[PDB]
């Protein structure tokens, strides 16, 4: 029962964590994501489409600017995977986060 | 953990 | 230290969950309902008053659209308890919640 | 648990 | 790894936790203060400037009006430590509430 | 548990 | 024979690694910039000036667009090592690094 | 783990080194090429896309003029692979050359 | 190695 | 060693 | 397989390496030189003619300012080689590159 | 009875493969074609002479769009040896092919 | 490693030597093509492309008036070949020389 | 010998 | 087989080779000439007729300016035989070729 | 053979 | 060889 | 080594 | 008796030879030029004021263009002894040259 | 002997 | 390492000391002089040019109106021996002298 | 062979080193600067006359400035044999000295 | 040594 | 010593 298919999941497991980093994505972070959303009482759920990912980084948007490590991996996680399911080919976070910032 | 390294 | 009075209660348990279901209303739901809202950090003595009950759903009414089921329960059982707080004669959930949007 | 079945 | 300097942290055992009250402030509660602000997933590191404590205040601010004791307590601690990072020389945790009250 | 009176 | 003096270490040593982040720089971070600008045939010796890190940043910086891990780590130090001479009171790399960019 | 698809592998063996010549290109060679990258400090992932070979081209180029056997063999193979990733029909490096340069 | 994760 | 005879 | 003719070695050994100086060159610095063009993957083919030693000249130049010692010897080694295939009559290397620079 | 004098050879010997190369010319390769020519059916004592050279080179000529490796190698060496009769200081095969090109 | 592929091949098979003869072609005749080009000294890579076999032709056209049958076969079937490769549908050699004629 | 009966 | 008659053959053995020479012509140098021409693959029946002895010089004719003793002997036997074909009664090689000019 | 890598 | 010595 | 005292 | 206080030596022993060189001066090289100024019968008590190296600078001076290896360090020293007096923080001779060479 | 490479 | 080559030489070993003496010039007055220009701290590499010798010459000038037997000497010796790098016949000191004060 | 007569060593010998001192002079000063002399290589013979005296002192003067006590002392000696010489009956260094200056 | 005091 | 009679 994973968020992704197996064709997103291959998109998915090539995206490097930093621009220039050597680390790639993996299964293991969209678990802990959908792990940590229930500490939050936000409804796992919506991580399945792209308008319930989009619903989820307004809300966690405003608590950023003094958001811990944990709640900053988590924006990004799922701003990645909203990348994915609009299938825009991104290659980092740093993309997937100006590909979000762009519609602003 | 499980966090990853994203920011 | 019931938070309603026994004639309140005998209001309460009368009342049923869902607005053609069978199951009633229990004093275990106020129970846990006290006992949950100490997770959102909620002070629980707002629930002894009808202002102190809309003041918790003014509160908790912005994670609703992202909220998980507990915290849709939640503010189920404090939108009812509102209700028999302003001793509307509410049959149902969805009436006490009618009831509620009607003031907005 | 202890949770209605309200919504 | 103490958040305040040893000339800071001798300005702030001298502080009274209530105006008229016998009660001194302690290291402990700067201690408890960080333990509790990664319950709500805020920066514990924001502790350490006088720009970080006015902006876990401004977020904390909104959730007074129903706010836990717990709450409360560290939104009362955070602004007598913002009171301490200007050096202004407040007695009482009510003096540092009306100095920062009148910033607004 | 160690929070003050402060309130 | 460091870099740095005691006191400019000892800023140093506060400075963390990412703007969020829970990592402090360590001295080792300096020798290691110390001993990678020999692999790019830079003099060493203008680590020790805010001009001459000037230098070796401008040095450095046509070659980030395409640049490997070690080339983005050590141009992030020297950043930060300049905003250390510079003696400014920067608390993260991106703030150094802004701090760098506003003179441009 | 290769830079290339099966198909655009399919594609790549065909390629001649020389334009009358009898030796095709190999798998090794792109694994040359991947390690030789390191020396230069330049981030082997760019590899990866037409716009990344289009980059290392780039920032290689204007050694080329007093550049060694290593560097040239390095240029000429990288100018390969961005033609490949292009999918342009090309037969040899001197063409692979003439639709580089067309661009100009 | 000893390179910061500064990136 | 590895490199073509590209040149 | 030297660089340098049987006369224009008998030119070269005679050259100082400091204007007031005792030390001459020698054969050895020649074999030094093109055993480190081959570090920065320069040709050291080009060290045969005087164009070639004019564009590795243009080549070193711009990493002159933050040069390390290898490299500034290398310059001016190479800058007295250039001379010494003019055919100019220079005595040190300052007289060397003051030759090349009146080129300039 | 070599085709070229003492001098003229070691002028040859020089002369390298490819432009960047490290492969000098040799005896063997000027053996080689005029071991070559017979093949062809061209008269071998036509290599003695510059006008000779100039006239094998236009009649392979236009076998040069199709042509083998065998034919390609024997033009680019009757090209050079045409460079070394008319005494033409000439470094590599493209210098050669140049330098007779400028001629039509 | 032969010069059509499977369905190209074939369609090859089906073509008949003579317009009105039982005898088809056959994957031999390829072969001996192939190595007859190589007795003329024309490059044998040139049969893989519909460009390589026009050019191929038009080389070997002027020796056709006094050819011998040897040179014949091998014109009609490189004619054969770029009518395969530019998949007209001719049935015979005929076909196959006004295919080509048509052209001129 | 191998050539074809082409002509 | 032969190609001349008993007749024209009793003309040819007759031709001397040189304009003052002592040695005839002899049938064993039209074997020869036969044997040579499916060198060049020329067809070799047309040396039956005098068109197709034409034909041939006029092949052979481009190839003469730099062609060897084999090209040379070839030409000028088959300028005598063309000749022996119109029963010119040419008596050495240089007024056979002088008779085949005069068409010119 | 003996031919060069001239081309 | 069979060659003559027509040149 | 050998490098020159060049500079 | 040093020339130097123990803050100036602090401030010489940093200063380099040579300005992209390694080595350090010393105090030993004070020494030195303290020990061989007698040679030239100059005052050496002249070295413990600015106007005093100053004066040697300008007695010294006229001797350098024919100068010896000893008389260009001896002036090179009181130089850099000359600018540790004024305070001038050069960072090598050069500088130090540079700065005596504005005062003309 | 003890004289500085300054030059 | 004579100052002098072995034609200079035999030119010099001519030279007489007075201009109507019987001794001649020898090797051992060059060396002298070489070993004599250390103890005024002079250069002795100037030796090696007529520029050089120029230059000592007019440094040593100013000092012989008063100057003892080893000035004069060593004076007269470097004036001769700049006649002979100039290849002036000179064939006595006191015709050196004369030469020298001509260019004044 | 004393440079004075005995008489005007009898003038010499009552002079006084200091204007109110009790020290005399010595004939040892006179030897002592005669051997100093040679240091400097001046001709000592110039000491037998005035003329002698004057030169030596205008060219010791310019030295006096940063003049060594040996230096001080041999100018101060000369001065008064010169005053000697031109039998003024000067009384001390001081009047000697005056009685020059009163000649500039 | 033998050097006055002339100084 | 060595120096030459020149003057």
């Amino acid at each position: 029962a994973s968020v992704l298919s197996g064709g997103e999941l291959d998109k998915w497991e090539k995206i490097r964590l930093r621009p220039g980093g050597k680390k790639q994505y993996k299964l293991k972070h969209i678990v802990w994501a959908s792990r940590e959303l229930e500490r939050f009482a936000v409804n796992p759920g919506l991580l399945e489409t792209s308008e319930g990912c989009r619903q989820i980084l307004g809300q966690l948007q405003p608590s950023l600017q003094t958001g811990s490590e944990e709640l900053r991996s988590l924006y990004n996680t799922i701003a990645v995977l909203y990348c994915v399911h609009q299938r825009i080919d991104v290659k980092d976070t740093k993309e997937a986060l100006d590909k979000i910032e762009e519609e602003q | 953990k499980g966090r990853p390294g994203n920011f």
